[PDB]
RNA sequence: AAAGUGUACUUUAUAAAGUCAUUGUAUUGCUUACAAAUAACUAGGCAGUUGGGUCGGCUGCUAUACUAUAGCGCCCCAAGCCUGAUAAUUAGCUAGGCGUAACAGCGGCAAGCCACAGUAGCACAUAAAAAUUGCUACCGUUAACGCAGCAGUAAGAAAGAUUGGACAAUAGCUUAAGGGCAGAUCCAGGUAAGCGCUAAAAUCUUUGUG
C-alpha cells in the first residue's frame, strides 16, 4: 500500500519525507552487511582448502 | 539422540531464533539455528550458539552468551536473524544496528495488564 | 487486452474491428423518427459513430452532414431538449460547433416558442463560439418576451425567464 | 461541456477527459490531482483508440515526462486510465484563447445554470 | 540466487527503492548389507514364480561411456528359486523414563521418524503437502453430516479439567506507507504427585528513637 492525498498540506509533506529516510537507511544498511559476510564467507573457504590439504 | 542436520534446506529459509526455556514469568532463552517454518523448541537443529537472560540481576545488567567465531560463520551461510536477535547482535556489536520503520498506532495503554486477569481482578 | 507497445496496435485493430460505418442507419433512423424517444436513439447513434471511426483511424467530425437533417426532425417534433444536450456536449456527439448551427438551433427553439430553451442554447453556444451575432441576440430576446407572455401564469416559468434574461445580460 | 475537464472531480476517469474534448484530446496535456503542480508531471497523448464493445472507454498512448524529461524510450499506453483525479492542462495558446470561454462557463457555474457535478 | 535481466507496474516541486515476469554445468536419487517378539499341536512353499534376450518405461534444448536401478510391463527362451520357508498370534519404532551392586526386566512426561483422519477404491500432489480438497461405492444418523483441532455434551468405565483472557512476549502467514490474521503459544480456573513458606504477641524488631 502507498500513501496519496490531493491536497497538498504539511501532512502530505511530512510523510513524504520521512518515508525517504527510512529507505535511505535500510539500503545503506544493507551493503554493510553483505560485504561483511562475502569477507568472512572468503577467509572459511580458504581454510577448508587448508585442511583438505592435510588430510 | 538429538543429531544434528547436516542437509541445508532445499525450500525453506534458516534463521537463528530465540527458544523459550524458562519458568512461570521467568523468561530464559537460548539461540540455535533451525528451519524457519518449524515448532518453537522443535529437537531439529543445525547448532546452538548462545543463551540470554533478559532480567536484570542485582548489577543492574542483562547477560547475554554468544560464540563469536560460529555466528560469523552461519551468517555467511545464510542464515537470516529475527528481528530480537538483530536487536541482541546490533548492541554487541556483532553487526550495525537495523533501522526501525516510523510508527503512528497510538501504542498501547494496558500492555503488562491486559493478558493477565489475575491483576485485572484487583482491579 | 490492448496491446503495451504502440508499435503493435496496427496488428490488433485488425483483427475482429467492429462495426464502424453507420451513415445508412443514421440516415433511416432520421427518417423514421417521429418521437422524442427516436431522436434520443439517434443522439445514441450520433455518439456510437464517432466513437467507431477510432478503429479506421479517423479523428474527424464524423456526424458533420445530418446535424441538418437531425434538426429538422426535432423542431418537426417539437422537442427542443435533444439539441439542448447536443450543444452541452458537442464535441462529445462529432458536431463541430458553428455559427450557421447555433442560429438554425435558435431559430427553430425560437418557432417552438420555447425562448427559455432559446436562452439556453444561445447560452451553451456562447462556450463555443468567442462572439455571438447581436441578431441573433435579439432574437432570443424577442423568444424569451414571447415565452414569458405564454406562460405568464406559471411563477416558476417567470422566475426562469427573469434568470436567464440576467444570464444573457450578464454574459 | 469540455471546459469542465480543466477542474479534477471525483470519480471522473481519463476516459471521460479524453472523449469529450475536440479532436479526442490527442496531442493535449493531462494530469492527476495527486502529482504536485509544481513537478511537471503529465501525459502527452498521441493515439486514442475506443473500446471494441463499451464505446464509452479509450486505450491512450504516448509519453510520460518526469520533470520536463521522458522517463521511457517508446510510446507505451496509458495503464492509470481506470484511476480517478485526471484534468485537462490547456497549452499557453490553448489558455488565451480560451479566456473569455472559462469567464463565461465560470459565470455560468456561478449562476447555477451549468452544474460541473453532472458533467 | 542476501543475485542478474525488462519498450512491464507503483511512488517522487523531497527517490532511494520495491512490486510483477523470467533466468542455475548438466537443473529436486536410487541401490545394497547387518540387527530388532512369540511361533513345529504351522512342513512343505513358489509358475511372473528364479534367470536370460528384443521392445516399452514421455515431459526436450554439453560431449563420451555400445543404453548406464529393477520381472517394473508385453513377447519369446531355459527350468530354476526358497526350505525354521510358508501360514498364524501379538505390538507403532527409537529413546527419555522406573526397579536392580551389576547383568537382566518392564514401557506415563521433553524430542525424532513412520502411519492415519467413519470404511474402501481412485484423481490431483512430482520435490517439502491433503483433518479443515475433489470423484465413486458402502456404514451410522438425518439432499446433508462424521470434533482422534480448542472448550463442551451423552453413554460406557473403579477412575478422564473451564462451553475462560490476550496477541503484551517467543515462533509463524501476508504487506515496503509500519498495518492485518491466529484455541500454536503466553497467562488465569479446576484436580491432597512433588518442592518452599505462613497459621501468637512481645519496649510498635537498637538495621530503632532522636
Ligand atoms: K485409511
Ligand atoms: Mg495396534
Ligand atoms: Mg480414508
Ligand atoms: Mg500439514
Ligand atoms: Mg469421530
Ligand atoms: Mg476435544
Ligand atoms: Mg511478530
Ligand atoms: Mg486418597
Amino acid at each position: 500500500r502507498v500513501f496519496t492525498s490531493n491536497k497538498m498540506d504539511e501532512e502530505r509533506a511530512k510523510r513524504i519525507t520521512e518515508q525517504r529516510d527510512f529507505i535511505q537507511a535500510r539500503v545503506e544498511w544493507k551493503k554493510a552487511t553483505i560485504s561483511l559476510y562475502k569477507e568472512w564467507r572468503r577467509t572459511f573457504l580458504q581454510k577448508d582448502i587448508e585442511e583438505q590439504h592435510t588430510k | 539422540m538429538n543429531n544434528l542436520l547436516t542437509q541445508l534446506p532445499k525450500h525453506d529459509l534458516l534463521k537463528i531464533k530465540l527458544v523459550r526455556w524458562g519458568f512461570n514469568k521467568k523468561p530464559f532463552y537460548v539461540l540455535s539455528v533451525m528451519k524457519r517454518r518449524q515448532a518453537r523448541n522443535s529437537g531439529n537443529r543445525y547448532e546452538d550458539i548462545g543463551w540470554w537472560d533478559p532480567s536484570p540481576h542485582q548489577d543492574g545488567n542483562s547477560h547475554f552468551g554468544i560464540k563469536f567465531d560460529r555466528v560469523k560463520y552461519w551468517l555467511s551461510q545464510g542464515a537470516v536473524p529475527t528481528e530480537k536477535v538483530y536487536g541482541l547482535f546490533g548492541q554487541a556489536g556483532i553487526i550495525p544496528q537495523k533501522p526501525a520503520p516510523p510508527k503512528y498506532k497510538p501504542a498501547d495503554g494496558n500492555a503488562d495488564t491486559k493478558w493477565r486477569p489475575e491483576l485485572q481482578k484487583n482491579l | 487486452i490492448a496491446p503495451s507497445q504502440l508499435d503493435k496496435l496496427e496488428k490488433f485493430v485488425h483483427v475482429r474491428p467492429p462495426k464502424t460505418d453507420y451513415e445508412e442507419d443514421i440516415k433511416q433512423a432520421i427518417s423514421s423518427v417521429t418521437d422524442n424517444e427516436g431522436l434520443k436513439k439517434c443522439l445514441d447513434l450520433f455518439l456510437t459513430n464517432h466513437a467507431a471511426q477510432t478503429w479506421v483511424g479517423k479523428h474527424e467530425y464524423a456526424n458533420a452532414g445530418q446535424v441538418s437533417d437531425f434538426i429538422k426532425v426535432c423542431e418537426k417534433v417539437g422537442s427542443s431538449a435533444p439539441l439542448v444536450t447536443l450543444w452541452q456536449s458537442a464535441y462529445r456527439y462529432g458536431v463541430d460547433p458553428t455559427v450557421p448551427l447555433l442560429r438554425s438551433s435558435a431559430a427553430a427553439c425560437a418557432a417552438l416558442g420555447e425562448g427559455a430553451d432559446a436562452a439556453l442554447v444561445l447560452l451553451y453556444g456562447s462556450c463555443y463560439i468567442v462572439n455571438v451575432p447581436e441578431d441573433l441576440a435579439a432574437a432570443v430576446r424577442t423568444a424569451l418576451e414571447a415565452h414569458e407572455k405564454a406562460q405568464e401564469g406559471n411563477a416558476e416559468a417567470l422566475a426562469k425567464v427573469q434568470k436567464y434574461r440576467e444570464a444573457l445580460d450578464r454574459l | 461541456s469540455y471546459l469542465a475537464q480543466l477542474v479534477p472531480r471525483d470519480k471522473r476517469t481519463l476516459s471521460n477527459v479524453i472523449l469529450n474534448l475536440p479532436n479526442h484530446g490527442i496531442g493535449g496535456i493531462f494530469a492527476r490531482d495527486t502529482w504536485h503542480p509544481e513537478s511537471k508531471r503529465y501525459w502527452e497523448i498521441l493515439e486514442v483508440v475506443t473500446a471494441k464493445d463499451s464505446s464509452a472507454k479509450v486505450d491512450a498512448y504516448g509519453y510520460l515526462y518526469y520533470q520536463g524529461e521522458k522517463t521511457h524510450p517508446f510510446p507505451k499506453r496509458v495503464h492509470s486510465v481506470w484511476r480517478y483525479g485526471w484534468y485537462w492542462k490547456p497549452k499557453p495558446e490553448q489558455e488565451k484563447l480560451l479566456q473569455p470561454l472559462k469567464e463565461r462557463y465560470n459565470t455560468l457555474v456561478d449562476m447555477g445554470i451549468i452544474d460541473p457535478s453532472q458533467l
